């Protein structure tokens, strides 16, 4: 089995947030405890809470945990600038030679700066690549916050999914995020149509960009 | 120069039900523990109070072996301080327990297609069992105010159930054989010790 | 003090076999149980296998049961994992953890204290494709990419393996305005990124721009001009 | 899945003793009470009693307080119900059902039910059937369809299997239920409707098979 | 026991309320009343357990209510797959189950069909074995109510008549049979015989003669 978790939770400094790890009749239905691990970006996972009620040395007093029925909950009161990381829940399972199961993972990020409007730009394949039997459209987006953006490629009247890829949002030195999306196809498929477009969606804000020969 | 009947307990043909666990007193022999903690066949060898390395080189006054069979999801309750149905109504270990608990899966010797209802266990009781207390009574448990005086019905149940052991159950419902070796240290010349 | 370091990592074409080791120091390795935890690149954790104080209790995941073999030797205070018949999903980062109880099992464990100490991690990449050089293409400005008096133009590198590739502009003379984004895995299993620069369009018709790409796995040194 | 199976139908005489077995498969056999429900032909349901397959206790109704016995067998997970000193009012269908749970809290409904076993108490002995051809005539036909059949009379017990040409003819067959005469012998008739042409050029043969009397008889129905 | 109405009839789409009246020791103390449905020639199926809850695989057309010492089963949206026998049961205070008198639901809305009668005389082998049997078969009639009479040339026949109970066919119609047992002398002594069926005031006669 697997443990379900919310995909993302955020908030403001000095505010109480909570994550819920829901199990089943085997993971938490039995007398099996649940532990909570915290993983910083680029570092190894750290043991945050053990035994679902205790706390190891080093962890501050803000992090708390409590289980009930077949579900546990972690709570962080008074968020700081050091608590933007990933959080996982772990428990054992006893079914067809069960094994240790982990949670989906929750990305806790503190909203230090409010939302903004991103800038987008599409570049089509150049003539050197057009003649190189290769084609790729790039839809680049910059200056968005937080890191939650989707990009969809659409022909004249139909969203296409053959050859879509989008990079994981990364952070720059200006604390803002940027990303790019690639549509890789053969030149004849692009030359046999009239127009293409990339649509970007960030926190509901939708922007379009159309490209035509 | 006799040898302790360790094979008569681990390689026994049948084990008693958890509700009425068997008890074996070992004495007047030499204990060779090298076979126990170097067999790679037991799935659990936790020791409370001592360690398997130092256990062999320490004299013991007496030793008792309590063997039974319990489902897989109930092996984590045989420990000092734990609670539950097995820890309060079937087998209660003391808080100052100094001894070891071996456990190994027996899904090929205590199972049968259709269900094996030969291993019983207590479910209902009035109070909690004391450390090392045995109860084999089969009286009708009274949950309500009306006295049933020996007739089953509402608010009057049977305090003995049994697991439906089958070869298609998960690891939590598989019959694990458990053997608790307790060392009751008393004032004695330590008749039983290791080499 | 408690630290675990794992070696034996590298790139192997699918179907071959690998051996991942893990040492230990600063504690009693003879007692505690050991486990393997793998994590996909940019994903969640995952359990692999586990041993506990002897070869009596050994557990495997429901997907690598018949492939991976875990072992240990208490003399040298180290554990091993012999993987075989690898697929396109085994590429991940591996950590060798330990339990929080002295004699806890793995098949029916008393799950308490969790896993205190974790390893640094060892990469295991399985790419059937071979190494090759990058293809470079210029992204030139047009009448559509003009905004705020500053037009963007750059160079796109694509279809190289493995990482990384170095990209510069004007041999280092041009520093401000450069943006280099991390490459993303393609469908064929390769990398592609783009280095762009945003410059006021007043210098588009006077100064020429040169993008220089350097790649060590293929000894590729390429200079390209980006013109409208 | 869970299921309960019973034994085949039985036929006895006034003064004998019947024993019905019920085998449960698919769950913990010793964790649910087992109830028995009796239903007379064309009558409402009647509760006989329940038994605990864990300990062995049983509680019967006031009507069956003296002439019923409920026993268990956990080695083969079966429950037996023995009814002694039968009468003419004891002919019925006996369903075995899974009743309440071991603590009378969760389950309080009869589910699932058995397939249903019949117990036919009677004084008439096993007698072989007698077949007679009900032949068609010019008065038993109208519009080109004539009816003809075979009558099975004076047999015991039930049931009997009547077919036409080893099961070939099926379009227009009708086997009426067996009546119970004042002597304890059953009589039924199986008829078929056929065009007149096949009455003049095709000869129909009915096959009657009675398994309790190991009898198999063919009869050719020809125009009278 | 528990008292239930004899038979309830309703139109499709309407609502019917069956009232199971119990006792202060059956429905007054506990709330374990159950409603079972049984089709002709099958095992009783569990429909409602827990005067409110309904098991999986059951539609919403059935519901249960309870007020005081009388339970009620409400069926809404009648169809053809609802005509069966409904029984109410309950657990008394002495751990004893008690069933009801049984209720039969007759879904009104089916048309009236006249019976088809086939009359067969005793064959030659019948009188060759010192026997005689006249057969009168009734098929495809509705509802299941019909009387049978045997008529000699000018007389009634009451002794030697065996009539079964009407049973439902596969096509939701009924059928029955009647047998007249006589000796070959009595069969060849009279001129003709006749079987008469009466159904809802209508009458149909069939005559036979050697
Ligand atoms: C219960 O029965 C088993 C099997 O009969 C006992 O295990 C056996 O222990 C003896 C101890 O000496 C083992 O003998 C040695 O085995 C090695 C390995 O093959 C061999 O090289 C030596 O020459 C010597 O024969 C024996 O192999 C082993 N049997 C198995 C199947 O592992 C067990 O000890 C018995 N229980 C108790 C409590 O004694």
């Amino acid at each position: 089995s697997v443990l379900t978790q919310p995909p993302s939770v955020s908030g403001a400094p000095g505010q109480r947030v909570t994550i819920s790890c829901t199990g089943s009749s085997s993971n938490i239905g039995a007398g099996y405890d649940v532990h909570w691990y915290q993983q910083l970006p680029g570092t190894a996972p750290k043991l945050l809470i053990y035994g679902n009620s205790n706390r190891p040395s080093g962890v501050p007093d803000r992090f708390s945990g409590s289980k009930s029925g077949t579900s546990a909950s972690l709570a962080i009161t008074g968020l700081q600038a050091e608590d933007e990381a990933d959080y996982y829940c772990q428990s054992y399972d006893s079914s067809l030679s069960g094994s240790y199961v982990f949670g989906t993972g929750t990305k806790v990020t503190v909203l230090g700066q409010p939302k903004a409007a991103p800038s987008v730009t599409l570049f089509p394949p150049s003539s050197e690549e057009l003649q190189a039997n290769k084609a790729t459209l790039v839809c680049l987006i910059s200056d968005f916050y937080p890191g939650a953006v989707t990009v969809a490629w659409k022909a004249d009247s139909s969203p296409v999914k053959a050859g879509v890829e989008t990079t994981t949002p990364s952070k720059q030195s200006n604390n803002k995020y940027a990303a790019s999306s690639y549509l890789s196809l053969t030149p004849e498929q692009w030359k046999s149509h009239r127009s293409y477009s990339c649509q970007v969606t960030h926190e509901g804000s939708t922007v379009e960009k159309t490209v035509a020969p | 120069t006799n040898l302790c009947p360790f094979g008569e307990v681990f390689n026994a043909t049948r084990f008693a039900s958890v509700y009425a666990w068997n008890r074996k007193r070992i004495s007047n022999c030499v204990a060779d523990y090298s076979v126990l903690y170097n067999s790679a066949s037991f799935s659990t060898f936790k020791c409370y109070g001592v360690s398997p390395t130092k256990l062999n080189d320490l004299c013991f006054t007496n030793v008792y072996a309590d063997s039974f069979v319990i489902r897989g999801d109930e092996v984590r309750q045989i420990a000092p301080g734990q609670t539950g149905k097995i820890a309060d109504y079937n087998y209660k270990l003391p808080d100052d327990f100094t001894g070891c608990v071996i456990a190994w899966n027996s899904n090929n010797l205590d199972s049968k297609v259709g269900g094996n209802y030969n291993y019983l266990y207590r479910l209902f009781r009035k109070s909690n069992l004391k450390p090392f207390e045995r109860d084999i009574s089969t009286e009708i448990y009274q949950a309500g105010s009306t006295p049933c005086n020996g007739v089953e019905g509402f608010n009057c149940y049977f305090p003995l159930q049994s697991y439906g052991f089958q070869p298609t159950n998960g690891v939590g419902y598989q019959p694990y054989r458990v053997v608790v070796l307790s060392f009751e240290l008393l004032h004695a010349p330590a008749t039983v010790c290791g080499p | 003090e408690v630290q675990l370091v794992e070696s034996g990592g590298g790139l192997v074409q699918p179907g071959r076999s690998l051996r991942l080791s893990c040492a230990a120091s600063g504690f009693t390795f003879d007692d505690y149980a050991m486990h393997w935890v793998r994590q996909a690149p940019g994903k969640g954790l995952e359990w692999v296998s586990g041993i506990s104080w002897n070869r009596g209790s050994i557990g495997y995941a429901d997907s690598v049961k018949g492939r991976f073999t875990i072992s240990r030797d208490n003399a040298k205070n180290s554990l091993y994992l012999q993987m075989s018949s690898l697929r396109a999903e085994d590429t991940a980062l591996y950590y060798c953890a330990k339990d929080g109880e002295r004699w806890d099992s793995v098949v029916v464990p008393s799950a308490r204290n969790g896993m205190d100490v974790w390893g640094q991690g060892t990469t295991v990449t399985v790419s059937s494709a071979s190494t090759k050089g990058p293809s470079v293409f210029p992204l030139a400005p047009s009448s559509k990419s003009t905004s705020g008096g500053t037009a963007a133009l750059g160079c796109l590198v694509k279809d190289y393996f493995p990482e990384p590739v170095t990209v510069s502009w004007n041999s280092g003379a041009l520093t401000s305005g450069v943006h280099t984004f991390p490459a993303v895995l393609q469908s064929s299993g390769l990398y592609s990124l783009s280095s762009v620069v945003t410059v006021p369009s007043s210098s588009l018709g006077t100064q020429t721009y040169i993008c220089n790409v350097n790649h060590k796995p293929s000894n590729t040194k390429v200079d390209k001009k980006v013109e409208p």
